[PDB]
DNA sequence: ATCACAATCCCGGTGCCGAGGCCGCTCAATTGGTCGTAGACAGCTCTAGCACCGCTTAAACGCACGTACGGATTCCGTACGTGCGTTTAAGCGGTGCTAGAGCTGTCTACGACCAATTGAGCGGCCTCGGCACCGGGATTGTGAT
DNA sequence: ATCACAATCCCGGTGCCGAGGCCGCTCAATTGGTCGTAGACAGCTCTAGCACCGCTTAAACGCACGTACGGAATCCGTACGTGCGTTTAAGCGGTGCTAGAGCTGTCTACGACCAATTGAGCGGCCTCGGCACCGGGATTGTGAT
């Protein structure tokens, strides 16, 4: 059983992600909140994803899966990740 | 001898919009996936491109998000982004808040 | 029989007309499918395609490349003010961002 | 036996870049681009057959799709490259 | 002769709240709410039978569209009606 | 022949099974329709109807009102989580809007 | 030919709608801004429902081509404003 | 006698958070459109109801939006709206800016 | 304006793995013919959109005036950014094991289709009941006194 | 703290038009029979997901230090809000005209369907060349002076 793996993006990442974000100073109360508002919209995209995954009887979630449910939520990706 | 407080987040920021690659190591990212999916159902397995193609669309939405935060911060005159900047944008932008 | 000619040659096109026209059959999008349609559709898609690669290709040699990479799609479409309106709402996969730091952030 | 578009997407790259290739992961990204592209039109199209109690999805429908959903000069363009691309069929 | 919910909305308000009478711009709001969430559901089922090469829409599609469209305590108590229906109609 | 019966009153329900298989049937939706699946869409949308409507009765018998008018509909639905989620999209004709005041503005 | 019909929109009108959204000062730059931003709301919303109007044959604008019109834009519309 | 500056304004507030009426006047509203409609077709007609629509999204966009512009101007620590507010919001919401 | 030096750009010089070409074949696109119906077109009626005008009265407009607010200035305390030595764990590559994804074949229950029956829903007509309005009175809420 | 008096809630009392009930009919829903195939299920292969582990070394972390920035307080000047008299034009009701919406009937051209033919594209293998990286060297950007 997994826990607490919020902790592993690290203040560093949330830094880099912002960089690219043009940000130039950071309070320091802002990882927490980004932690948050990361875990919210994982939350949305994976419970999606799952009930696609559910309705074809699968037990693996495909990335086809993943694309669909971001198309839910307005989030269209072109191409694919590793 | 030491740059002054500024200089190295400019060259930060102009090194990491020149980038494309991604900012989020990536077994902590698939631990954090596989931990909020177990809540919906036992024992999922994920292809390796389901995770990827998570992680990408994570991202994106984190750098626009920032992005939105930095403009809120200097509406408000200021250059340090808060969370009351990031309450406001994900307002504005209708999110759950 | 005469020889065989693809819709797409009679039409001038690349994309292929028979192939849209078994995907409008298949979508469940109406009972009968008009012979323009297909042909129209080819037309469009390759336009746009045709609008974007060149847009692409311009990002890729200014940068002294060869290769199409995703970064000059992403740079390609951001860039350009009616496929920033189309496709708004995308995320391109490894596209980055456009490089832009606000005027107030910049010293003195 | 999954079909795509990478021949064609080819083909219409060296007829604009000769000398210009593309990686796979750039035409990925162009097949979803087309793929999103036909969904898009073909979901108006079949509205606006449905508004109008019509059974068929003609030119005329996909035209219509086509200046709904393409902003300003993109539209006027792909308009007048259908238009184009119908005459020379009917013609053939 | 135009197609309207509005008999069957009265007979819903007539259960829930027997005293209460609504106006012919509401019974209009409630007609195209019922509407909409039927284009939304029909949809989206429509979609997931695509995605897995299905060419029927069954009860199953049904319940994982309202699975993908209803937030919350809204879904589970949707899924329970829908079933308790269903079996109710199954038994007839 | 036995004497007719109803879908709806055969699966206990207000809203007409009939009209809905009807509609799903000419929609474009699938080739094919199940037997159960115009009864459960129908038992949704009751559902749903009947959810919003108690709603805007409570708010109209709270405004000493025996009549739902468009405001009704637009309170109940804006005080409900659930139901604002849902229609979050979506403009009521006739609604108004929910009283609010920030509190920098209030006095002294 | 109807010409500058915009000044319609008073100065009083779009305080109205201000008080409306809880505003309580308003700045002297701000009724021409709106008169812009409703222009441009507008020309969308005409220019998508005439476009429905011009697929039909028709040569009067119906108000289910303005709730299409909506529909497309994102502004779905309940009832109709009469 | 007369009351401070912003007493008025509050009462205004309650009263138009109250009711449900059309704020702008229809008469120029409907030049206002027709004007506009005349750039995409000469010699068009309307139904009554069409206008009506128009007008009734019109005023319920425009409410939306100045509902966000003050919660920026709040966010900036002033309680006027300017402008920049209007700006800031409709580019957070992704609009045509 | 000088000076130190870290950061940045420039010019080859390879390696390597992926972009792109080649080929066999199979399966989807094409050709030709027959048939039914979708819709193009004409013609007609009658609705509803537009034009216009005169009166009334609510709304808009212009102006005076004062003060509340926005913006600039200053000051200070600490929360941030930067640098560096130490610890952590990500990434990589290899191995083993097995869950389950993807496929193929069988067969049967289910959904389409069609003809006949029939009753639910809709349009029009009608009559009262809910609700907005009005006036007289009490409540309460604001700003100078 | 008090008071005038303006905004607001109470309590009834006629109107008045829209809600909601009622009835005939027609057209969509239901029932029963037949049949073709979509999909449910079983069985099998072998792909790819998971677990674990040891090394390297880049990233993360914790701490010291100083200064740049956020926040608070002050002040001023002018652009806002409020009130009042005058002007404007919206709203309403009525009349008249006609464009075009909506419907119906006819017919014919177009699209579905089916069987045979064939060539386009797809998967697999193979090979060179575009680019990533490294190292040496010149430029410049930044901080103290």
């Amino acid at each position: 059983v997994l826990r607490d793996n919020i902790q592993g993006i690290t203040k560093p990442a949330i830094r880099r992600l912002a960089r690219r974000g043009g940000v130039k100073r950071i309070s320091g109360l802002i990882y927490e909140e980004t932690r948050g508002v990361l875990k919210v919209f994982l939350e949305n995209v994976i419970r999606d994803a799952v009930t696609y995954t559910e309705h074809a009887k699968r037990k693996t979630v495909t990335a086809m899966d993943v694309v669909y449910a971001l198309k839910r939520q307005g989030r269209t990706l072109y191409g694919f990740g590793g | 001898h030491r740059y002054r407080p500024g200089t190295v987040a400019l060259r930060e920021i102009r090194h990491y919009q020149k980038s494309t690659e991604l900012l989020i190591r990536k077994l902590p990212f698939q631990r954090l996936v596989r931990e909020i999916a177990q809540d919906f159902k036992t024992d999922l397995r994920f292809q390796r491109a389901a995770i990827g193609t998570l992680q990408e669309a994570s991202e994106a939405y984190l750098v626009g998000l920032f992005e939105d935060t930095n403009l809120c911060a200097i509406h408000a005159t200021r250059v340090t982004i808060m969370p009351k900047d990031i309450q406001l944008a994900r307002h504005i932008r209708g999110e759950r808040v | 029989r005469a020889k065989a000619k693809t819709r797409s040659s009679r039409a001038g096109l690349q994309f292929p007309v028979g192939r849209v026209h078994r995907l409008l059959r298949k979508g469940n999008y109406s009972e009968r499918v008009g012979a323009g349609a297909p042909v129209y559709l080819a037309a469009v898609l390759e336009y746009l395609t045709a609008e974007i690669l060149e847009l692409a290709g311009n990002a890729a040699r200014d940068n002294k490349k060869t290769r199409i990479i995703p970064r000059h799609l992403q740079l390609a479409i951001r860039n350009d003010e009616e496929l920033n309106k189309l496709l708004g709402r995308v995320t391109i996969a490894q596209g980055g961002v456009l490089p832009n730091i606000q005027a107030v952030l910049l010293p003195k | 036996r999954k079909e795509s578009y990478s021949i064609y997407v080819y083909k219409v790259l060296k007829q604009v870049h000769p000398d210009t290739g593309i990686s796979s992961k750039a035409m990925g990204i162009m097949n979803s681009f087309v793929n999103d592209i036909f969904e898009r039109i073909a979901g108006e199209a079949s509205r606006l057959a449905h508004y109008n109690k019509r059974s068929t999805i003609t030119s005329r429908e996909i035209q219509t799709a086509v200046r709904l959903l393409l902003p300003g000069e993109l539209a006027k363009h792909a308009v007048s490259e259908g238009t184009k691309a119908v005459t020379k069929y009917t013609s053939a």
